[PDB]
Protein backbone atom coordinates (compact mmCIF):
# COMPACT_ATOMS: atom_id res chain seq x y z
CA UNK A 1 0.00 0.00 0.00
CA UNK A 2 1.29 3.61 0.34
CA UNK A 3 2.62 3.76 3.35
CA UNK A 4 5.05 1.09 2.51
CA UNK A 5 6.47 1.48 5.70
CA UNK A 6 6.03 -1.93 6.57
CA UNK A 7 7.14 -4.68 9.69
CA UNK A 8 6.50 -8.79 8.72
CA UNK A 9 5.69 -10.32 11.10
CA UNK A 10 5.95 -14.45 11.93
CA UNK A 11 3.21 -16.04 13.43
CA UNK A 12 3.55 -19.73 14.30
CA UNK A 13 1.03 -21.97 12.57
CA UNK A 14 0.50 -24.01 9.57
CA UNK A 15 -1.20 -24.36 6.16
CA UNK A 16 -3.81 -26.61 5.77
CA UNK A 17 -2.56 -30.20 5.69
CA UNK A 18 -4.61 -33.57 5.74
CA UNK A 19 -2.99 -34.91 8.50
CA UNK A 20 -5.52 -34.68 11.97
CA UNK A 21 -4.39 -32.49 15.20
CA UNK A 22 -3.45 -34.70 17.81
CA UNK B 1 5.32 -48.39 -9.69
CA UNK B 2 5.22 -44.42 -9.39
CA UNK B 3 6.37 -43.82 -5.60
CA UNK B 4 5.62 -39.97 -4.41
CA UNK B 5 5.04 -37.80 -1.78
CA UNK B 6 2.28 -34.79 -1.02
CA UNK B 7 3.39 -30.93 -0.62
CA UNK B 8 1.67 -28.84 1.05
CA UNK B 9 3.43 -25.68 1.70
CA UNK B 10 6.53 -24.60 2.37
CA UNK B 11 7.34 -25.40 6.37
CA UNK B 12 8.17 -29.36 4.88
CA UNK B 13 10.49 -28.10 1.63
CA UNK B 14 13.91 -28.26 3.45
CA UNK B 15 12.72 -31.82 4.09
CA UNK B 16 11.70 -32.74 0.61
CA UNK B 17 14.68 -30.76 -0.81
CA UNK B 18 16.69 -33.03 0.97
CA UNK B 19 14.56 -35.71 -0.50
CA UNK B 20 15.39 -35.04 -4.00
CA UNK B 21 18.89 -35.23 -3.16
CA UNK B 22 18.72 -38.78 -1.52
CA UNK B 23 15.96 -40.86 -3.00
CA UNK B 24 13.92 -40.94 -6.11
CA UNK B 25 11.01 -39.70 -5.63
CA UNK B 26 9.19 -40.71 -8.77
CA UNK B 27 5.94 -37.68 -8.54
CA UNK B 28 4.64 -34.67 -6.19
CA UNK B 29 1.04 -34.41 -4.96
CA UNK B 30 0.24 -31.12 -4.39
CA UNK B 31 -2.41 -30.17 -2.33
CA UNK B 32 -3.19 -28.14 -5.22
CA UNK B 33 -5.53 -25.51 -3.12
CA UNK B 34 -2.75 -24.17 -0.89
CA UNK B 35 -1.38 -23.18 -4.39
CA UNK B 36 -3.90 -21.22 -6.26
CA UNK B 37 -1.86 -17.76 -6.58
CA UNK B 38 1.16 -19.47 -6.68
CA UNK B 39 3.66 -18.96 -10.16
CA UNK B 40 3.15 -21.69 -11.68
CA UNK B 41 6.59 -21.47 -13.52
CA UNK B 42 8.03 -21.61 -10.06
CA UNK B 43 6.11 -24.44 -9.22
CA UNK B 44 7.63 -25.98 -12.00
CA UNK B 45 11.07 -24.93 -11.18
CA UNK B 46 10.96 -26.88 -7.97
CA UNK B 47 9.31 -29.89 -9.75
CA UNK B 48 12.52 -30.23 -11.63
CA UNK B 49 10.88 -32.38 -14.25
CA UNK B 50 9.22 -34.75 -11.90
CA UNK B 51 5.07 -34.81 -12.59
CA UNK B 52 2.55 -34.08 -10.13
CA UNK B 53 -0.74 -34.87 -9.26
CA UNK B 54 -3.54 -32.78 -7.79
CA UNK B 55 -5.32 -33.10 -4.06
CA UNK B 56 -7.97 -30.74 -3.15
CA UNK B 57 -8.36 -30.19 0.60
CA UNK B 58 -10.80 -27.54 0.99
CA UNK B 59 -13.65 -27.02 -1.30
CA UNK B 60 -15.94 -28.40 1.08
CA UNK B 61 -18.23 -29.06 -1.62
CA UNK B 62 -20.64 -30.84 -0.25
CA UNK B 63 -21.70 -27.43 1.66
CA UNK B 64 -21.98 -25.46 -1.52
CA UNK B 65 -24.01 -25.09 -4.17
CA UNK B 66 -22.59 -25.67 -7.93
CA UNK B 67 -22.52 -21.81 -8.72
CA UNK B 68 -20.55 -20.97 -5.51
CA UNK B 69 -17.57 -23.50 -6.90
CA UNK B 70 -17.36 -21.86 -10.66
CA UNK B 71 -14.70 -19.36 -9.46
CA UNK B 72 -12.92 -21.83 -7.27
CA UNK B 73 -12.87 -24.89 -10.74
CA UNK B 74 -11.54 -22.45 -12.81
CA UNK B 75 -8.14 -21.60 -10.88
CA UNK B 76 -8.19 -25.02 -10.11
CA UNK B 77 -8.60 -26.28 -14.00
CA UNK B 78 -5.73 -23.28 -15.51
CA UNK B 79 -3.56 -25.34 -13.09
CA UNK B 80 -4.45 -28.82 -14.50
CA UNK B 81 -4.02 -27.20 -17.83
CA UNK B 82 -0.67 -25.87 -16.86
CA UNK B 83 0.54 -28.59 -14.98
CA UNK B 84 -1.01 -31.59 -16.54
CA UNK B 85 -1.39 -33.41 -12.80
CA UNK B 86 -1.40 -37.53 -13.53
CA UNK B 87 -4.71 -37.22 -11.45
CA UNK B 88 -6.80 -34.74 -9.81
CA UNK B 89 -8.82 -35.66 -6.39
CA UNK B 90 -10.74 -34.48 -3.21
CA UNK B 91 -12.28 -35.40 -0.05
CA UNK B 92 -15.68 -36.71 0.94
CA UNK B 93 -15.59 -34.63 4.83
CA UNK B 94 -17.97 -32.37 6.96
CA UNK B 95 -16.60 -28.87 7.69
CA UNK B 96 -19.57 -27.46 9.28
CA UNK B 97 -21.96 -27.69 11.90
CA UNK B 98 -25.50 -26.02 11.94
CA UNK B 99 -23.22 -23.03 10.57
CA UNK B 100 -20.24 -23.11 12.99
CA UNK B 101 -17.14 -24.33 11.81
CA UNK B 102 -15.46 -27.05 12.40
CA UNK B 103 -11.78 -27.04 13.32
CA UNK B 104 -11.12 -30.32 11.87
CA UNK B 105 -12.44 -32.19 8.79
CA UNK B 106 -14.81 -34.82 9.93
CA UNK B 107 -16.50 -37.79 8.53
CA UNK B 108 -19.53 -37.29 6.43
CA UNK B 109 -23.02 -38.96 7.39
CA UNK B 110 -23.32 -41.42 4.30
CA UNK B 111 -26.38 -42.75 4.81
CA UNK B 112 -28.11 -39.42 5.62
CA UNK B 113 -29.47 -37.74 2.04
CA UNK B 114 -27.10 -39.83 -0.05
CA UNK B 115 -29.07 -39.35 -3.10
CA UNK B 116 -28.42 -35.39 -2.61
CA UNK B 117 -24.42 -36.18 -1.72
CA UNK B 118 -23.99 -38.08 -4.60
CA UNK B 119 -25.46 -34.89 -6.84
CA UNK B 120 -23.45 -32.64 -5.35
CA UNK B 121 -20.65 -35.11 -6.11
CA UNK B 122 -21.65 -35.34 -9.64
CA UNK B 123 -21.99 -31.24 -9.80
CA UNK B 124 -18.62 -30.54 -8.50
CA UNK B 125 -16.90 -33.21 -10.58
CA UNK B 126 -18.84 -31.89 -13.59
CA UNK B 127 -16.69 -28.55 -13.57
CA UNK B 128 -13.22 -29.54 -12.96
CA UNK B 129 -11.20 -30.67 -16.16
CA UNK B 130 -10.60 -34.79 -15.62
CA UNK B 131 -12.16 -37.98 -13.93
CA UNK B 132 -12.41 -36.71 -10.26
CA UNK B 133 -11.00 -39.40 -7.71
CA UNK B 134 -12.38 -39.35 -3.77
CA UNK B 135 -10.89 -40.27 -1.21
CA UNK B 136 -11.88 -42.88 1.64
CA UNK B 137 -11.80 -41.43 5.18
CA UNK B 138 -10.27 -42.91 8.00
CA UNK B 139 -13.39 -43.62 10.01
CA UNK B 140 -13.32 -42.94 13.96
CA UNK B 141 -17.20 -43.94 14.48
CA UNK B 142 -19.50 -46.66 13.05
CA UNK B 143 -23.04 -45.06 11.31
CA UNK B 144 -25.49 -46.99 9.58
CA UNK B 145 -24.16 -46.93 5.52
CA UNK B 146 -20.79 -48.36 4.99
CA UNK B 147 -18.10 -46.08 3.53
CA UNK B 148 -17.79 -49.17 1.00
CA UNK B 149 -21.70 -49.06 0.29
CA UNK B 150 -21.60 -45.19 -0.30
CA UNK B 151 -18.36 -45.18 -2.50
CA UNK B 152 -19.86 -48.47 -4.81
CA UNK B 153 -22.99 -45.71 -5.33
CA UNK B 154 -20.40 -42.53 -6.11
CA UNK B 155 -18.37 -45.61 -8.79
CA UNK B 156 -22.28 -46.61 -9.64
CA UNK B 157 -23.70 -43.52 -10.59
CA UNK B 158 -20.81 -41.02 -11.14
CA UNK B 159 -18.33 -40.29 -13.46
CA UNK B 160 -15.56 -40.33 -10.39
CA UNK B 161 -13.23 -42.81 -9.15
CA UNK B 162 -11.38 -43.79 -5.92
CA UNK B 163 -8.61 -42.48 -4.82
CA UNK B 164 -7.69 -45.63 -2.23
CA UNK B 165 -5.58 -44.46 1.17
CA UNK B 166 -4.33 -48.01 2.38
CA UNK B 167 -3.53 -46.57 6.01
CA UNK B 168 -7.16 -44.48 6.22
CA UNK B 169 -8.72 -47.40 5.53
CA UNK B 170 -6.27 -49.69 8.05
CA UNK B 171 -7.38 -46.84 11.06
CA UNK B 172 -10.96 -47.54 10.00
CA UNK B 173 -10.73 -51.25 10.83
CA UNK B 174 -8.97 -50.52 14.00
CA UNK B 175 -11.59 -47.79 14.86
CA UNK B 176 -15.02 -48.93 13.23
CA UNK B 177 -14.19 -52.83 12.76
CA UNK B 178 -15.10 -52.11 9.43
CA UNK B 179 -13.30 -55.33 7.34
CA UNK B 180 -10.27 -54.19 5.38
CA UNK B 181 -11.84 -57.02 3.02
CA UNK B 182 -14.57 -54.63 2.16
CA UNK B 183 -12.84 -52.32 0.45
CA UNK B 184 -11.29 -55.23 -2.33
CA UNK B 185 -13.60 -54.87 -4.91
CA UNK B 186 -13.52 -51.62 -5.17
CA UNK B 187 -9.55 -51.83 -5.21
CA UNK B 188 -9.13 -53.52 -7.93
CA UNK B 189 -10.55 -50.67 -10.25
CA UNK B 190 -8.28 -48.12 -8.68
CA UNK B 191 -4.51 -47.78 -9.75
CA UNK B 192 -3.63 -44.36 -7.35
CA UNK B 193 -2.58 -44.93 -3.92
CA UNK B 194 -2.04 -43.25 -0.23
CA UNK B 195 -0.36 -44.47 2.46
CA UNK B 196 1.22 -42.58 5.69
CA UNK B 197 1.84 -43.05 9.18
CA UNK B 198 -0.84 -42.87 12.37
CA UNK B 199 -1.02 -42.50 15.88
CA UNK B 200 -2.98 -43.36 18.83
CA UNK B 201 -5.54 -40.77 20.18
CA UNK B 202 -4.99 -40.02 24.18
CA UNK B 203 -5.91 -43.20 26.25
CA UNK B 204 -5.31 -45.41 22.96
CA UNK B 205 -9.33 -44.69 22.04
CA UNK B 206 -8.88 -44.90 18.42
CA UNK B 207 -6.14 -43.80 15.77
CA UNK B 208 -5.60 -40.85 14.27
CA UNK B 209 -4.53 -40.00 10.81
CA UNK B 210 -2.07 -37.43 11.43
CA UNK B 211 0.64 -38.34 8.73
CA UNK B 212 3.35 -37.77 11.54
CA UNK B 213 4.83 -41.53 11.78
CA UNK B 214 6.51 -44.51 10.03
CA UNK B 215 4.19 -46.61 8.59
CA UNK B 216 4.00 -49.41 10.51
CA UNK B 217 4.26 -53.20 9.14
CA UNK B 218 0.34 -54.25 9.69
CA UNK B 219 0.31 -51.30 7.14
CA UNK B 220 3.13 -52.34 5.22
CA UNK B 221 1.08 -56.05 5.01
CA UNK B 222 -2.00 -54.36 3.61
CA UNK B 223 0.01 -52.98 1.10
CA UNK B 224 0.84 -55.89 -0.14
CA UNK B 225 -2.61 -57.32 -0.36
CA UNK B 226 -3.34 -54.17 -2.14
CA UNK B 227 0.00 -54.91 -4.59
CA UNK B 228 -1.57 -58.78 -5.58
CA UNK B 229 -5.09 -57.41 -5.89
CA UNK B 230 -4.64 -54.87 -8.46
CA UNK B 231 -2.37 -52.96 -10.59
CA UNK B 232 -0.49 -49.95 -7.95
CA UNK B 233 0.50 -46.79 -10.43
CA UNK B 234 1.37 -44.53 -7.83
CA UNK B 235 1.34 -44.58 -4.34
CA UNK B 236 2.06 -40.95 -2.55
CA UNK B 237 3.80 -41.63 0.82
CA UNK B 238 2.36 -38.81 3.09
CA UNK B 239 3.48 -36.69 5.41
CA UNK B 240 2.54 -33.47 7.30
CA UNK B 241 4.23 -33.25 10.50
CA UNK B 242 7.79 -34.57 12.01
CA UNK B 243 9.39 -33.58 8.69
CA UNK B 244 12.84 -35.83 9.05
CA UNK B 245 14.12 -36.44 6.07
CA UNK B 246 15.18 -40.28 7.52
CA UNK B 247 11.94 -41.22 8.55
CA UNK B 248 10.00 -40.13 5.68
CA UNK B 249 12.73 -42.12 3.15
CA UNK B 250 12.48 -44.80 5.50
CA UNK B 251 8.86 -44.73 4.47
CA UNK B 252 9.66 -45.08 0.77
CA UNK B 253 12.15 -47.42 1.40
CA UNK B 254 9.67 -49.74 3.01
CA UNK B 255 6.96 -49.13 0.28
CA UNK B 256 9.67 -50.28 -2.56
CA UNK B 257 10.85 -52.63 -0.86
CA UNK B 258 7.22 -54.32 0.34
CA UNK B 259 6.12 -54.83 -3.32
CA UNK B 260 9.54 -55.98 -5.13
CA UNK C 1 -23.87 -39.03 15.75
CA UNK C 2 -25.03 -35.72 15.92
CA UNK C 3 -24.63 -35.48 19.74
CA UNK C 4 -20.89 -35.44 18.86
CA UNK C 5 -21.31 -32.93 16.62
CA UNK C 6 -23.45 -30.79 18.84
CA UNK C 7 -20.59 -30.94 21.66
CA UNK C 8 -17.64 -29.94 18.85
CA UNK C 9 -19.73 -26.80 18.47
CA UNK C 10 -21.34 -26.57 22.20
CA UNK C 11 -19.15 -27.78 24.44
CA UNK C 12 -21.02 -26.84 27.69
CA UNK C 13 -23.78 -28.97 27.90
CA UNK C 14 -23.55 -31.86 30.87
CA UNK C 15 -25.02 -34.24 28.34
CA UNK C 16 -23.62 -37.48 28.62
CA UNK C 17 -20.86 -39.15 26.32
CA UNK C 18 -18.62 -42.02 26.35
CA UNK C 19 -14.90 -42.12 27.01
CA UNK C 20 -14.17 -42.68 23.24
CA UNK C 21 -16.65 -39.50 22.08
CA UNK C 22 -15.53 -37.49 25.05
CA UNK C 23 -11.56 -37.44 23.98
CA UNK C 24 -12.77 -37.29 20.48
CA UNK C 25 -14.38 -33.73 20.75
CA UNK C 26 -11.69 -32.61 23.08
CA UNK C 27 -9.29 -33.59 20.76
CA UNK C 28 -11.23 -31.82 17.77
CA UNK C 29 -11.43 -28.69 20.01
CA UNK C 30 -8.04 -28.99 21.37
CA UNK C 31 -6.67 -28.57 17.62
CA UNK C 32 -8.29 -25.23 17.69
CA UNK C 33 -7.53 -24.21 21.11
CA UNK C 34 -3.17 -25.44 19.86
CA UNK C 35 -3.44 -22.95 17.06
CA UNK C 36 -4.18 -19.94 18.84
CA UNK C 37 -1.82 -20.54 22.03
CA UNK C 38 1.29 -21.69 19.59
CA UNK C 39 0.80 -18.51 17.44
CA UNK C 40 0.35 -16.11 20.52
CA UNK C 41 3.20 -16.42 23.01
CA UNK C 42 1.69 -13.12 24.85
CA UNK C 43 -1.09 -15.50 26.02
CA UNK C 44 0.97 -16.78 28.84
CA UNK C 45 1.08 -13.28 30.49
CA UNK C 46 -2.33 -14.25 31.46
CA UNK C 47 -2.32 -17.77 32.23
CA UNK C 48 -5.97 -18.21 32.93
CA UNK C 49 -6.82 -17.54 28.91
CA UNK C 50 -4.73 -20.65 28.58
CA UNK C 51 -6.46 -23.39 30.26
CA UNK C 52 -8.58 -25.90 27.95
CA UNK C 53 -11.70 -24.89 29.85
CA UNK C 54 -11.28 -21.24 29.28
CA UNK C 55 -10.95 -22.70 25.63
CA UNK C 56 -14.15 -24.35 25.91
CA UNK C 57 -16.23 -21.52 27.61
CA UNK C 58 -15.11 -19.40 24.36
CA UNK C 59 -16.22 -21.73 21.63
CA UNK C 60 -19.59 -22.05 23.26
CA UNK C 61 -20.25 -17.95 23.74
CA UNK C 62 -18.93 -18.33 20.10
CA UNK C 63 -21.99 -21.07 19.20
CA UNK C 64 -24.44 -18.88 21.34
CA UNK C 65 -23.67 -15.67 19.13
CA UNK C 66 -22.81 -17.48 16.14
CA UNK C 67 -19.22 -16.16 16.41
CA UNK C 68 -17.30 -17.15 13.22
CA UNK C 69 -14.88 -20.53 14.34
CA UNK C 70 -12.82 -20.46 10.99
CA UNK C 71 -9.80 -18.05 9.66
CA UNK C 72 -11.95 -15.72 12.09
CA UNK C 73 -11.36 -17.82 15.18
CA UNK C 74 -8.36 -15.27 16.58
CA UNK C 75 -10.66 -12.66 15.75
CA UNK C 76 -13.84 -13.88 17.74
CA UNK C 77 -11.31 -14.71 20.38
CA UNK C 78 -10.26 -11.34 20.93
CA UNK C 79 -13.78 -10.35 21.22
CA UNK C 80 -14.67 -13.29 24.14
CA UNK C 81 -11.44 -11.53 26.09
CA UNK C 82 -13.31 -7.95 25.38
CA UNK C 83 -16.43 -9.42 26.94
CA UNK C 84 -15.21 -10.87 29.79
CA UNK C 85 -12.38 -8.67 30.97
CA UNK C 86 -11.83 -5.14 31.46
CA UNK C 87 -8.99 -5.07 29.53
CA UNK C 88 -6.51 -6.74 27.50
CA UNK C 89 -3.34 -5.92 26.36
CA UNK C 90 -2.38 -4.43 23.11
CA UNK C 91 -0.28 -7.15 22.68
CA UNK C 92 -2.74 -9.73 22.38
CA UNK C 93 -4.87 -8.28 20.12
CA UNK C 94 -1.80 -7.73 17.47
CA UNK C 95 -0.72 -11.16 18.00
CA UNK C 96 -4.55 -12.27 17.77
CA UNK C 97 -4.96 -10.19 14.21
CA UNK C 98 -1.87 -11.27 12.75
CA UNK C 99 -3.20 -14.95 13.24
CA UNK C 100 -5.96 -14.03 11.51
CA UNK C 101 -4.44 -12.81 8.58
CA UNK C 102 -1.77 -15.74 8.41
CA UNK C 103 -5.03 -18.40 8.94
CA UNK C 104 -6.22 -16.32 6.39
CA UNK C 105 -4.44 -17.16 3.41
CA UNK C 106 -4.29 -20.97 4.42
CA UNK C 107 -8.58 -20.46 4.29
CA UNK C 108 -9.58 -18.56 1.09
CA UNK C 109 -9.95 -20.05 -1.91
CA UNK C 110 -10.17 -17.51 -4.45
CA UNK C 111 -7.03 -15.83 -6.62
CA UNK C 112 -7.41 -12.73 -4.77
CA UNK C 113 -4.11 -12.29 -2.53
CA UNK C 114 -4.71 -9.98 0.26
CA UNK C 115 -6.53 -9.30 3.29
CA UNK C 116 -6.66 -6.34 5.39
CA UNK C 117 -7.59 -6.49 8.70
CA UNK C 118 -8.13 -3.28 11.59
CA UNK C 119 -9.86 -2.61 15.00
CA UNK C 120 -11.15 0.61 16.57
CA UNK C 121 -8.34 0.06 19.58
CA UNK C 122 -5.56 0.32 16.86
CA UNK C 123 -6.85 3.81 14.50
CA UNK C 124 -3.50 4.27 13.43
CA UNK C 125 -2.33 0.40 12.71
CA UNK C 126 -3.28 -1.68 9.07
CA UNK C 127 -2.76 -5.33 9.51
CA UNK C 128 -2.39 -7.45 6.31
CA UNK C 129 -1.77 -10.89 5.01
CA UNK C 130 -0.37 -12.03 1.30
CA UNK C 131 -0.77 -15.81 0.24
CA UNK C 132 2.54 -16.36 -0.78
CA UNK C 133 2.97 -16.13 -4.80
CA UNK C 134 6.07 -18.38 -5.49
CA UNK C 135 6.61 -21.97 -4.24
CA UNK C 136 9.16 -21.33 -1.98
CA UNK C 137 7.87 -18.60 -0.38
CA UNK C 138 6.25 -17.81 2.89
CA UNK C 139 2.72 -16.62 3.35
CA UNK C 140 3.52 -12.51 4.47
CA UNK C 141 1.93 -11.42 7.47
CA UNK C 142 2.73 -8.14 7.98
CA UNK C 143 2.28 -4.60 9.82
CA UNK C 144 1.24 -1.03 8.56
CA UNK C 145 1.08 2.37 11.02
CA UNK C 146 -0.50 5.02 8.69
CA UNK C 147 -3.55 6.83 9.29
CA UNK C 148 -4.77 6.16 5.85
CA UNK C 149 -7.90 4.56 7.66
CA UNK C 150 -7.78 6.36 10.52
CA UNK C 151 -11.06 8.55 9.72
CA UNK C 152 -13.39 5.59 8.41
CA UNK C 153 -12.43 3.66 11.20
CA UNK C 154 -13.68 6.10 13.90
CA UNK C 155 -16.91 7.19 11.31
CA UNK C 156 -17.99 3.88 10.54
CA UNK C 157 -16.92 1.19 12.96
CA UNK C 158 -18.47 1.01 16.41
CA UNK C 159 -16.00 0.46 18.92
CA UNK C 160 -15.23 -3.21 19.94
CA UNK C 161 -15.91 -4.51 16.23
CA UNK C 162 -13.01 -5.73 13.50
CA UNK C 163 -13.23 -4.67 9.77
CA UNK C 164 -11.60 -6.52 7.14
CA UNK C 165 -11.59 -6.24 3.52
CA UNK C 166 -10.10 -8.85 0.63
CA UNK C 167 -8.53 -7.70 -1.87
CA UNK C 168 -6.52 -8.19 -5.31
CA UNK C 169 -3.38 -7.63 -3.75
CA UNK C 170 -1.58 -4.93 -1.33
CA UNK C 171 -1.37 -2.63 -3.78
CA UNK C 172 -4.07 -0.26 -2.78
CA UNK C 173 -5.49 0.92 0.77
CA UNK C 174 -9.42 -0.29 0.74
CA UNK C 175 -12.03 2.03 -0.59
CA UNK C 176 -14.73 0.44 0.29
CA UNK C 177 -16.86 -0.63 3.57
CA UNK C 178 -15.32 -4.00 4.89
CA UNK C 179 -17.29 -6.31 6.63
CA UNK C 180 -18.00 -5.70 10.44
FE1 LIG D 1 -6.25 -36.55 1.83
FE1 LIG E 1 -4.53 -39.70 2.26
FE1 LIG F 1 -4.51 -40.40 5.86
Amino acid sequence: MKNDKKVVVKVKDKEMTCGAFN
Amino acid sequence: MNVGVNWSGQRELPCINQLFLTRDIDFVELLIDNFLTTDVDSIKAFLAGRPCAFHIMNSQFLHKDERELLAMAKIINKLIHSLQPIYISDHIGKFYHRGQALPQMLEVDYGLQTHSTIKKVKAWSSLLDGKLLLENYPSIFPQDMSQIDFFKRILEETYCGLLFDISNAFIAEVNIKQSRTSWFDLIKHCQHFHIAGFENAPDNQFLVDTHSQCIEEPVLSFLQEVNNATSIATISVERDENFDVSDWALDIDNVRNRVS
Amino acid sequence: MEEILDRIINPLSAKPLTKKEHIYTSLVLQSSQSLILSACPSLQSQRQFCSFEYHQQFIDWCFFNKKRTDWCLALSFYQYLSYKNEQVSVEILKELIHLACSQWTYADKSTNQTVVICHTRLPSMVFGGNKSLFAQEFREVFLLETEQLKPFIQSHVPDGYFVYWILRDDSEYPSTMGEK
